[PDB]
């Protein structure tokens, strides 16, 4: 029937947990799509992706496709407006974004569930009528020239384009796929080229309905959504068009022997060894790829990385295969570098094909691939409920590999034991087809290369065939052997039934001087899964430099020390997170329920009776200094957000005040503080997921316990549990600091407007209004007047206090973005007062919506909790609360929010503004004074400079906290 | 560990 429906899936294989409905399906264009019906979801969503990307771009105009991907975004022949779409999705809780790799080009949104029509019409324009305004063309430029700007002191992504220029040349592989001014406007113009019309070719010749795959999700039952999709892209052109293909591997022979050694921006020391594969893909359903990662990537006993490590030369490896496109790939073993390290790469190099010998002498093992396959089984089975633009997202994508009714599972459910497979690739992991990448300062002033995207400096020699004779020559290593039996995989999977006093937020179920326990049985997403979150209180993690240092060290001691036994529970799905706080220390487990208390005894009991291993502690205090060093090569924003921290925060020491109390941390040291942390705590705990509460007590009072027992841990007392304090502002002042970035050549800037403490009225006055100033900041300061790639505005929450913040990095000095966002808020002045009722009726359900949308899975849910506590505000009931005060708000008064705490004459206004100077600018005024289509700046008074944080502190008075809301139980 | 765990992006997140 259905002549606009070519086929009709068959059931779509999902997990039993899984309520989700589905539908796959094939458009007569050739559209693949699935829905996906979810009656119970708050917000719904739409992806589309072409198979197409960067290496089909014309050599004479690299990033077209990417330019392409932003340029649909502003405006159709449908809808002209330059943000019609992104305005629509703002005033309907909705977001979107796209990216486009070598292959693809994905596009994404969400939006409340009952305007999903209204998006999708919006959105399927993109690739039915797209206007490609030439005043857009022209502005939107500079975004892309931006976003490559941010790239370019990248250490990742300088390797990433150094690779490819690296191997042939005649490769689409070569290509440099983000694009800048210089290869989207300065080239083409030089060259009598109209852009504007190679985008509507490029758009028209790959833009083709037979490339593309969508994927909906909404309310809508799967009849709805089939017509809907129908309906919007049906329409979609089929011009046939063949699947780009890439049988021949950049690497040819003169690519492969080759070592190359590469001088970083920041201070790193890294080994990459890549060996070239053909394409696997196909091979899904049994990646025989992913069996030589899982074993080579093993850390874990016997193991490379467990010899690599105790010789001193490496403390991270990662293995497995890396996705290049259809038609090749490449199998890698990336490694850290210690300094001794970095003395012995040959010596490592000979080990890693010792390891790959011994899979060869031991062959593919059935053993290792049940594992995997079983884990797989158990983690899609039990896969958390996903986001929807995330998932949409996604699936798109994988729309084009595998057949509509594997599109789930392909990933995840492995099929076929191919020890022939695994043979073949493992035969390609020979030194002589074997590359290597040194990245290290010491080549500094010994290149004699440049990456012309880049400007990446190194130096490229083809190794000796001796010392490729030594690696062919690699025999078995007594050290290395095969991974035994992973004993932390779950077997217990059973869902505990709810308790009869089973409560709808956590309670508080312990309050003792020593601990404060919340807790929630998992009441909604019934799975065998738990999160503990425990909180360690304890002054002397944050007393004074040193002690921040020691914290630190002591606790990534302790995770590299529990590695290797805690890779299995990784791997068995049951992981951790460990770090120092400025209140002492936080701890995470989560994951499959059945094991956790294993990994979470253990864990308790090797932090009370740790042993430092003083090569491990040499070794790690010398990477935390170069850790430390590395901030300066951080971009400027993020400098600018860090200046802020320090600056509103009562307590905060500095990287340099860190590092130069480094030197003073000696293993003695080390040793006496660690007994001296854990000598008195206060635990303040989240248990929550499958678990019964005298589960959750137990698992309480087992961690205090281990910690009396080996600690002799006594209770902290209550007015210890200090709270820091942020900086309050004066009434009509306004503060500026000034840094300079000394790597990156770019500005960076963040103003914050400080408003009062948090509370329900001052909370949604503040949100509201960042709500309704989102997408026209970034339309205004982005999209028009072109400022930067990284536009930011949104609401700034520390230490009980907030206010409303702007984030920008661009090209222009900081006190010109300073004027330009002055001006925009004169702007949001006067659209507030012109908006409708209905228009501001419309901002307030768009928020209300944002902050009612459900979490999808415990993690989520469970974070929100954890905010609550974390913070000591307890407000488990916030979200409606706020939002029934949020339904009260009037155009009236947000108006006067405005004028009394953010207009430029506003009676308490409280405004301090951060100035990360780019590299090459040796100053700049703080403050400085046509009309261009440029709003009007208003005038601003004169700032005072801020020379001294310490000082700046010490004359200002600091906020209350703010007070805990009442939870009561015992 | 294994590797599963570069792209342009229209928007920072
Ligand atoms: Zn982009």
């Amino acid at each position: 029937n259905n002549p606009a429906i070519k086929r009709i899936g068959n059931h779509i294989t999902k997990s039993p947990e899984d309520k989700r409905e589905y539908r796959g399906l094939e458009l007569a264009n050739g559209i693949k799509v699935l829905l996906i019906s979810d009656p119970t979801t708050d917000k719904s969503s739409a992806a589309l992706d072409v198979h197409i990307g960067s290496l089909s771009d014309p050599p004479n105009i690299a990033g077209l496709s990417h330019f392409c991907q932003h340029m649909l975004f502003l405006g159709t022949k449908k809808y002209p407006k330059e943000n019609e779409y992104s305005q629509f999705l703002s005033e309907h809780a909705g977001s979107s974004n796209a990216f486009t790799s070598g292959e693809h080009t994905n596009y994404y949104f969400d939006v409340s569930h009952e305007h999903l029509e209204g998006a999708l019409d919006r959105f399927a324009q993109f690739f039915l009528c797209p206007l490609f305004d030439e005043s857009c063309k022209d502005r939107e430029v500079n975004a892309v020239d931006s976003e490559h700007e941010k790239n370019v002191m990248n250490d990742a992504w300088r390797l990433f384009q150094l690779e490819k220029a690296t191997g042939n040349p005649k490769h689409p592989f070569s290509k440099f796929g983000t694009g800048n001014k210089y290869t989207l406007e300065t080239r083409p113009n030089q060259e009598g080229i109209d852009v504007r019309q190679e985008l509507l070719k490029f758009h028209s010749a790959y833009y083709s309905s037979n490339l593309m795959a969508v994927c909906v999700l909404g309310r809508e039952s799967l009849d709805d959504l089939t017509n809907l999709v129908v309906k919007l892209f049906s329409e979609v052109e089929n011009k046939n068009v063949p699947l780009p293909e890439f049988p021949e591997h950049p690497f040819q022979e003169e690519h492969l022997k080759q070592l190359y050694k590469i001088v970083p921006i920041k201070d790193i020391r890294n080994l990459y060894v890549t060996f070239p594969i053909p394409d696997l893909q196909k091979y899904y359903k049994s990646n025989p790829g992913h069996y030589l990662g899982h074993l080579i990537g093993h850390e874990g006993p016997g193991s490379l990385l467990s010899e690599l490590k105790s010789k001193g030369w490496v403390n991270t490896l990662v293995g497995g295969q890396k996705e290049g496109a259809r038609g090749f790939m490449f199998f890698i073993i990336n490694v850290d570098l210690t300094e001794e390290g970095l003395l012995h790469v040959e010596d490592i190099i000979l080990h890693m094909f010792q390891y790959i010998q011994k899979l060869r002498a031991e062959g593919p093992q059935e053993w290792v691939f049940q594992e995997c396959k079983d884990l797989n089984a158990v983690a899609f089975r039990f896969k958390d409920k996903e986001r929807p633009r995330g998932y949409t997202s996604k699936i798109a994508g994988i729309l084009h590999y595998y057949p509509l009714e594997e599109v789930l599972t392909a990933e995840y459910l492995l099929e076929e034991f191919r020890p022939d497979l695994i043979e073949m690739v493992l035969d390609k992991l020979r030194p002589e087809n074997v590359r290597v990448a040194i990245v290290s300062k010491s080549f500094e002033g010994k290149t004699d290369r440049t990456e012309e995207w880049y400007g990446t400096q190194y130096k490229q020699e083809a190794i000796p065939d001796e010392v490729i004779k030594k690696w062919q020559n690699a025999d078995l290593n007594g050290k290395f052997k095969l991974p035994t039996k992973n004993e932390f995989i779950p077997t217990n999977f059973e869902i505990l039934p709810l308790e009869k006093e089973a409560t709808p937020y956590p309670a508080l179920i312990k309050d003792t001087a020593m601990s404060k326990l919340w807790f929630k049985q998992d009441d909604k997403f019934f799975l065998p899964k738990a999160c503990l979150n425990f909180e360690f209180f304890s002054p002397f993690a944050y007393v004074d430099p040193l002690h921040c240092n020691m914290a630190y060290l002591y606790l990534e001691l302790l995770k590299d020390s529990l590695n290797e036994y805690a890779y299995a529970a990784e791997l068995a799905g049951l992981s951790y997170d460990l770090q120092n706080t400025i209140y002492g220390m936080y701890l995470s487990v989560k994951g499959y329920n059945d094991k956790q208390p294993i990994l979470l005894k253990k864990i308790i009991e090797k932090m009370a009776t740790f042993e430092i291993d003083e090569k491990r502690f040499e070794i790690i205090k010398e990477a935390y200094m170069r850790s430390l060093n590395n901030f300066r090569a951080e971009q400027p924003h993020q400098h600018a957000m860090y200046y802020l921290r320090l600056l509103m925060t009562e307590v905060a020491w500095t990287k340099d005040e860190l590092k130069e109390a480094l030197d003073d941390v000696t293993l003695p040291r080390l040793k006496a503080f660690i007994p001296q942390l854990l000598s008195r705590l206060h635990i303040e705990a989240l248990l929550h997921g499958n678990i019964t509460k005298q589960a959750a007590l137990g698992i309480m009072q087992m961690v205090e316990d281990t910690l009396i027992e080996h600690a002799h841990t006594k209770p902290l007392l209550p007015s210890q549990l200090v709270r820091y304090r942020e900086v309050q502002l004066p009434d009509r002042g306004w503060f500026v600091y000034q840094q300079r970035n000394e790597v990156h050549n770019n500005c960076g800037i963040e103003i914050y407007y400080q408003t009062d403490m948090q509370s329900t009225s001052e909370n949604m006055f503040l949100e509201l209004f960042c709500q309704i100033i989102s997408e026209p900041c970034f339309n205004t300061l982005r999209t028009k007047e072109q400022l930067g790639y990284i536009v930011f505005s949104g609401p700034r929450r520390a230490n009980g206090i907030q206010g409303l913040r702007f984030i920008i990095q661009s090209e222009k000095p900081p006190h010109y973005l300073e004027s330009r966002v002055e001006a925009f808020l004169i702007t949001m002045e006067k659209s507030i007062e012109d908006m409708t009722e209905e228009a501001f009726q419309k901002h307030i359900q768009a928020l209300a919506i944002r902050r009612l949308d459900k979490p999808k899975k415990l993690s989520a849910e469970c974070a929100k909790y954890w905010g609550e506590i974390i913070s000591q505000q307890y407000n488990f009931d916030r979200d409606n609360t706020e939002v029934a005060y949020l339904k009260t708000l009037t155009k009236e008064d947000i108006i006067k929010f405005y004028k009394e705490m953010l207009a430029v004459d506003a009676p308490r206004r409280h405004k301090v503004s951060v100035h990360v100077l780019a590299r090459e600018m040796d100053s700049c005024p703080v403050v400085g004074e046509n009309d261009i289509n440029l709003s009007q700046a208003p005038a601003l008074p004169q700032p005072e400079v801020i020379q001294n944080m310490t000082e700046f502190k010490r004359g200002l008075p600091l906020f209350p906290l703010v007070k805990p809301h009442i939870n009561f139980m015992a | 560990f294994v590797n599963q765990h570069e792209a342009l992006y229209l928007v920072c997140g």
